[PDB]
C-alpha cells in the first residue's frame, strides 16, 4: 500500500485515410484569379444552290 | 484577424483511454485415495478418473 502505480504501454494506434479521388489532383501554378472555359458552338453545312 | 495570433498556442488533443488489471481465475480439485478405491472395479479405470 505504498508503492507507486505502474504503467506498461502506451499504444497510440493510428492509420492514415485515403481520398478516393487522388487521380484527379490535376497541379497548377497560383497565379491569376479568375479561370474560363468555352467550345466552339456548332454549324452544319448548307446545300448549295449556285444560281 | 490579428497579426499576433501566430504567438498564440494550439496544441494537439488526444484520447487517453486507460485500462486497469484483468483477472486471476483458479479452480482446486481433491483426488482421494482411500474411498475411491470402493468403487473402480479395476486400477485402469481410476487413473482414467484422473486424467
Amino acid at each position: 500500500k505504498y508503492l507507486f502505480p505502474k504503467i506498461n504501454e502506451t499504444l497510440l494506434i493510428d492509420i492514415a485515410l485515403g481520398n478516393r479521388f487522388n487521380w484527379l489532383a490535376k497541379e497548377q501554378d497560383f497565379i491569376g484569379q479568375y479561370s474560363e472555359e468555352y467550345v466552339i458552338m456548332d454549324t452544319v453545312p448548307i446545300n448549295m444552290d449556285l444560281s | 484577424k490579428n497579426e499576433e495570433l501566430m504567438l498564440k498556442r494550439n496544441y494537439p488533443r488526444m484520447a487517453t483511454k486507460l485500462y486497469g488489471n484483468g483477472i486471476v481465475k483458479k479452480q482446486k480439485f481433491t483426488l482421494n485415495n482411500n474411498d475411491t478405491r470402493f468403487n473402480f472395479q479395476t486400477l485402469a479405470d481410476a487413473t482414467n478418473y484422473a486424467l
